[PDB]
C-alpha cells in the first residue's frame, strides 16, 4: 500500500552555479605537502547544478526521477533532516534489482532488492497525539521486495527528527558512482550557518562506502520525509505540511583536476583543468601560481561529445552453420580451406548450440571482435 | 648566405625529423594509436600505449 | 569409449587482416549519420579513432582503402557506404597561448590564437564544443588581429611603451591601472 | 558452470558467460579457481537446478549481476512479454547428467 | 629493506601506507601496535675517499 501525492505547485526546474565544490580523496594513501594530479569522474567548477527544495508556505515538495550518469554529485542543506534516502535503479518497476538507501530514523538500512517502487514514495514523519513527540508510523517507499542480494541494516540509534525553524544547520555532501559493479559512496557533512544557495570554501570529501551492488545504474530519486502534525487539514493526500530543506544535485564528467595536499594530510585546494585559460597554465605548469608571462599551453579544453560507427551495409548472416554444422569434417593432412566474404560476424548464434573446448584469438582481442571488419577471411577446417 | 640558410635550414629538418620519427613502432604492435586501440582493449593495449 | 586425449576435436583456424584492405565481413553493428567537421569519434570498417571528418579529392585505386601520411597516422579514408574520401584532422591545433600578470595581483588573463584570422577563431577553437568559460575568451570587443595572431582579452593601444610582457611580432602586453590587460606595439 | 567454458572465466574473453553472465575486469587483482563438480551436482535424469543466461540487449560491465527474466525481443514485433515466436526466455537450464 | 623509526603524522582510519614526492613508502602504520613509524634507506651518500 502507497498513496499518491495529489496537491502540487511546481515549477521550472531552477539551477545555481556549483564553484570549486564536489572534490574527493581518489585513493586511501596518505600525501603531506604535495601537488598531485589526477583524472577522474569529477563535477566541473562553475557548473549549472540543478535545484530543489521543499518548502511550505508554496506546497512544493520536489522529488522527480533524475537520471544518473556515469556519477553524481548530492549536497543537501537541512536543519530538521527531511532529505533521508536515496533509490537508484535502471527502471524501478520490479523488473530489475534496486538499490534502496534509508534511514528510517533507527537504522541506515541498504538493500539490492526488486522493488516495487511507488510512484511518489516518501518516508514520513508524524507529530504523535498520544505523546508529545516526533516519531513515523509510515514506511511508503515499496510495495514488494523479492530476490534480494545485499543487506547493511546499521547498529540502533537515535536522531533529532524534530522540525526546527530558522536557519540551515547542516550541509551534507555525497559523491556517489557506479564502476565495475561497486557503488562508491564519499561524503562530508558540515556545520554551514547560511540561507543561500551553495557556500564559499573548499571540501574534502572523504571515501565513506564501497558497496558490492553489481546492478546497472541509470535513475534515481531522493526520499523526503513528509511533515505532518495537527495542525494541517485535509486528508495524507493533503494533509501534510513540507519540509524545509534543499538540495543540489550536479553531474560528474572525466576530468583532470590538480589537487594540493597540506602539511597534515588533508586536500586543501584543487584547480579545474580546462576550465579557464588560466587554469589551464595552472595545470600545465603543474604549480597554483604562475608569474608574470605568456606561456604554451597544451590541450585540454576540447573533449568529445558523441561516437560515429559507420560500416558496410550487409545483411546476409554469415554462414556459420556450413563450417561448424558440416556433416563431414576434412583429415587433418588434406585440411579444407573454405573462403569467406560477404558476411556479418555476428556469432551470437553459435551461443545457443555451439560450445567450444579451446576458442584462442592471435592479434586480436576476443572482446573487439564485435567491433571489426576482417577484409581476407579464410576457415581452415579439420580433425 | 650559407651560416643563416644552414640555421633555418637545420631547424626545419630537426622539425621534419621529429614528425617523421611518429612512424616507429618502438616494440609496439602498431606504431598508431587507433590500431591498437581498435584490435586490443585496454586490458592489452595499455603496454602496447 | 577411449580416453579423453584420443577422442576426435574438430578444429577450425579463422585466418584474417586488419585495418589494412576493403573489408567485407563485418561485425553485427549499425552504422549512423556521417557528422562532418566536429570533435567527434570516429569507427570506419572497425579503424576507431577521433578527430574532424571533412571531404577532399584523392585518387584510390580500388584495392586501397587507407591512406597514412609520413608520420604513419591514417589521414585520408573511403567512406565504406558512400563511395568517396574523408580526410581526418585533429579536432585541435597548438598555437594558443595565455598571457598574464603574475598572481597576486589578478586573475584576469589574455588568450593569442596563432596564426588565425579573428573571424575564423571559434571554427578552429570548436567553441561550440568548449564550456561556457572558454567560449568569452573566443570572441568579443577585446579581439584584436596581429601578424603572430589573434589576441583577445586585451584592448589595442596606440601608444607605445616599454615591453613588460612580450607577445609577439613588435607586440608587447601589460596590466594598465579600470585595471585590465592591454596590448601595445612597443617603443624602440 | 560447464567445462568448455571455464575458459571464459578471464578477463579479456567472449562467449554466453563472458558476454551475459559474468564478466571479470582487466584492472583484476585476484585469482579464479575452478574445479570439476560431477557426482556432485549432477544427477541421473538430468540436474536443472543450474541456469544461464542465453540472450541480452547488451554485454555486461564487470562484476555486474542481471537477475532480471524479462522476456527478450529478438525480432522486430515486441511481444508483450509472453513466450512466442522471435521471443525466447533468456534464462536455459544446463542439462548436467552424470 | 631500511631503518625504522618512530615519528608524528596523524593518519585518518582508512590509511594505512604514506607515500613521498618520488612516490616510495614513507611512512607505515603498525598493524599490531597502532603506530606510524617511518622508512629511511640505512645508507646515505656522501662518502668521499
Ligand atoms: C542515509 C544514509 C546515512 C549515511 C550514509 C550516514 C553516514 C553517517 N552519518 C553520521 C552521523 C550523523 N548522520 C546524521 C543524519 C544523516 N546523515 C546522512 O547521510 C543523512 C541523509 C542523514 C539524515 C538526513 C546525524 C544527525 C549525525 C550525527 C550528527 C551529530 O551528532 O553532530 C556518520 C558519522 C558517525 C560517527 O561519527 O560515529 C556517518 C558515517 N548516516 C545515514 O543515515
Ligand atoms: C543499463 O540500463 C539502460 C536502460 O535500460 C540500458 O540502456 C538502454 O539499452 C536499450 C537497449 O537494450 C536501448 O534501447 C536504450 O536506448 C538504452 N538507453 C541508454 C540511455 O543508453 C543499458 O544498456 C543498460 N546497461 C547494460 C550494461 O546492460
Ligand atoms: C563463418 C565464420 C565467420 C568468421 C568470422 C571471423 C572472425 C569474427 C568472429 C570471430 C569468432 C568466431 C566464433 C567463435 C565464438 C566463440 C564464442 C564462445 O563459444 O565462447
Ligand atoms: C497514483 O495513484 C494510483 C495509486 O494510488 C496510481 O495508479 C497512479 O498511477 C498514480 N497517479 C499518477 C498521476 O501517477
Ligand atoms: C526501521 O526502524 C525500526 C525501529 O524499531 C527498526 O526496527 C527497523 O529495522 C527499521 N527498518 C528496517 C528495514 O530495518
Ligand atoms: C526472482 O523472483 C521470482 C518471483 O517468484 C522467482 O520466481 C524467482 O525464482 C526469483 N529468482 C531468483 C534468482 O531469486
Ligand atoms: C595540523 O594538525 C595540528 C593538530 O591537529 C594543528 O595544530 C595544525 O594547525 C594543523 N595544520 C594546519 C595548517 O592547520
Ligand atoms: C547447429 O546444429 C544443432 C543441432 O542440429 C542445431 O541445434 C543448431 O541450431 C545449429 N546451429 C547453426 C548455426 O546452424
Ligand atoms: C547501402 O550501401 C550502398 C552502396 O554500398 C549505398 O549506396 C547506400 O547509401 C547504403 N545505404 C542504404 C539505406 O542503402
Ligand atoms: C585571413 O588572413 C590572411 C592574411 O592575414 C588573408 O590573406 C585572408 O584574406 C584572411 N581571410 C579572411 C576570410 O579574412
Ligand atoms: C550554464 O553555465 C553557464 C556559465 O558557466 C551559463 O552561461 C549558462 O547560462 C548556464 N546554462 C543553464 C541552462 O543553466
Ligand atoms: C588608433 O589609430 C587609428 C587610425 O590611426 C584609429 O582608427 C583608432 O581608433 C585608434 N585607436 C583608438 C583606441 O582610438
Ligand atoms: C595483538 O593485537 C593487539 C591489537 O591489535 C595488540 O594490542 C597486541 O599487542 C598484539 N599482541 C598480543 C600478544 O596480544
Amino acid at each position: 500500500q502507497c498513496v499518491n501525492l495529489t496537491t502540487r505547485t511546481q515549477l521550472p526546474p531552477a539551477y545555481t552555479n556549483s564553484f570549486t565544490r564536489g572534490v574527493y580523496y581518489p585513493d586511501k594513501v596518505f600525501r603531506s605537502s604535495v601537488l598531485h594530479s589526477t583524472q577522474d569522474l569529477f563535477l566541473p567548477f562553475f557548473s549549472n547544478v540543478t535545484w530543489f527544495h521543499a518548502i511550505h508556505v508554496t506546497k512544493r515538495f520536489d522529488n522527480p526521477v533524475l537520471p544518473f550518469n556515469d556519477g553524481v554529485y548530492f549536497a543537501s542543506t537541512e536543519k530538521s533532516n527531511i532529505i533521508r534516502g536515496w533509490i537508484f535503479g535502471t527502471t524501478l518497476d520490479s523488473k530489475t534489482q534496486s538499490l534502496l538507501i534509508v534511514n528510517n530514523a533507527t537504522n541506515v538500512v541498504i538493500k539490492v532488492c526488486e522493488f516495487q517502487f511507488c510512484n511518489d514514495p516518501f518516508l514520513g514523519v508524524y507529530y504523535h497525539k498520544n505523546n508529545k513527540s516526533w516519531m513515523e508510523s509510515e514506511f511508503r517507499v515499496y510495495s514488494s521486495a523479492n530476490n534480494c542480494t545485499f543487506e547493511y541494516v546499521s547498529q540502533p540509534f537515535l536522531m533529532d527528527l524534530e522540525g526546527k525553524q530558522g536557519n540551515f544547520k547542516n550541509l551534507r555532501e555525497f559523491v556517489f558512482k557506479n564502476i565495475d559493479g561497486y557503488f562508491k559512496i564519499y561524503s562530508k557533512h558540515t556545520p554551514i550557518n547560511l540561507v543561500r544557495d551553495l557556500p564559499q570554501g573548499f571540501s574534502a570529501l572523504e571515501p565513506l562506502v564501497d558497496l558490492p551492488i553489481g546492478i546497472n545504474i541509470t535513475r534515481f530519486q531522493t526520499l523526503l520525509a513528509l511533515h505532518r502534525s495537527y495542525l494541517t487539514p485535509g486528508d495524507s493526500s493533503s494533509g501534510w505540511t513540507a519540509g524545509a530543506a534543499a538540495y543540489y544535485v550536479g553531474y560528474l564528467q572525466p576530468r583532470t583536476f590538480l589537487l594540493k595536499y597540506n602539511e597534515n594530510g588533508t586536500i586543501t585546494d584543487a584547480v579545474d583543468c580546462a576550465l579557464d585559460p588560466l587554469s589551464e597554465t595552472k595545470c600545465t605548469l603543474k604549480s597554483f601560481t604562475v608569474e608574470k608571462g605568456i606561456y604554451q599551453t597544451s590541450n585540454f579544453r576540447v573533449q568529445p561529445t558523441e561516437s560515429i560507427v559507420r560500416f558496410p551495409n550487409i545483411t546476409n548472416l554469415c554462414p556459420f552453420g556450413e563450417v561448424f554444422n558440416a556433416t563431414r569434417f576434412a583429415s587433418v593432412y588434406a585440411w579444407n580451406r573454405k573462403r569467406i566474404s560477404n558476411c556479418v560476424a555476428d556469432y551470437s548464434v553459435l551461443y545457443n548450440s555451439a560450445s567450444f573446448s579451446t576458442f584462442k584469438c592471435y592479434g586480436v582481442s576476443p572482446t573487439k571482435l564485435n567491433d571489426l571488419c576482417f577484409t581476407n577471411v579464410y576457415a581452415d577446417s579439420f580433425v | 648566405l650559407g651560416k643563416l640558410q644552414d640555421v633555418v635550414n637545420q631547424n626545419a629538418q630537426a622539425l621534419n625529423t621529429l614528425v617523421k620519427q611518429l612512424s616507429s613502432n618502438f616494440g609496439a604492435i602498431s606504431s598508431v594509436l587507433n590500431d591498437i586501440l581498435s584490435r586490443l582493449d585496454k586490458c592489452e593495449a595499455e603496454v602496447q600505449i | 569409449t577411449n580416453g579423453v586425449g584420443y577422442q576426435p576435436y574438430r578444429v577450425v583456424v579463422l585466418s584474417f587482416e586488419l585495418l589494412h584492405a576493403p573489408a567485407t565481413v563485418c561485425g553485427p553493428k549499425k552504422s549512423t549519420n556521417l557528422v562532418k567537421n566536429k570533435c567527434v569519434n570516429f569507427n570506419f570498417n572497425g579503424l576507431t579513432g577521433t578527430g574532424v571528418l571533412t571531404e577532399s579529392n584523392k585518387k584510390f585505386l580500388p584495392f586501397q582503402q587507407f591512406g597514412r601520411d609520413i608520420a604513419d597516422t591514417t589521414d585520408a579514408v573511403r567512406d565504406p557506404q558512400t563511395l568517396e574520401i574523408l580526410d581526418i584532422t585533429p579536432c585541435s591545433f597548438g598555437g594558443v597561448s595565455v598571457i598574464t600578470p603574475g598572481t597576486n595581483t589578478s586573475n584576469q588573463v589574455a588568450v593569442l590564437y596563432q596564426d588565425v584570422n579573428c573571424t575564423e577563431v571559434p571554427v578552429a577553437i570548436h567553441a561550440d564544443q568548449l564550456t561556457p568559460t572558454w567560449r568569452v575568451y573566443s570572441t568579443g570587443s577585446n579581439v584584436f588581429q596581429t601578424r603572430a595572431g589573434c589576441l583577445i582579452g586585451a584592448e589595442h593601444v596606440n601608444n607605445s611603451y616599454e615591453c613588460d610582457i612580450p607577445i609577439g611580432a613588435g607586440i608587447c602586453a601589460s596590466y594598465q591601472t579600470s585595471q585590465s590587460i592591454i596590448a601595445y606595439t612597443m617603443s624602440l | 558452470i560447464r567445462g568448455d567454458e571455464v575458459r571464459q572465466i578471464a578477463p579479456g574473453q567472449t562467449g554466453k558467460i563472458a558476454d551475459y553472465n559474468y564478466k571479470l575486469p582487466c584492472d583484476f587483482t585476484g585469482c579464479v579457481i575452478a574445479w570439476n563438480s560431477n557426482n556432485l551436482d549432477s544427477k541421473v535424469g538430468g540436474n536443472y537446478n543450474y541456469l544461464y543466461r542465453l540472450f541480452r540487449k547488451s554485454n555486461l560491465k564487470p562484476f555486474e549481476r542481471d537477475i532480471s527474466t524479462e522476456i527478450y525481443q529478438a525480432g522486430s514485433t515486441p511481444c508483450n512479454g509472453v513466450e512466442g515466436f522471435n521471443c525466447y526466455f533468456p534464462l536455459q537450464s544446463y542439462g548436467f547428467q552424470p
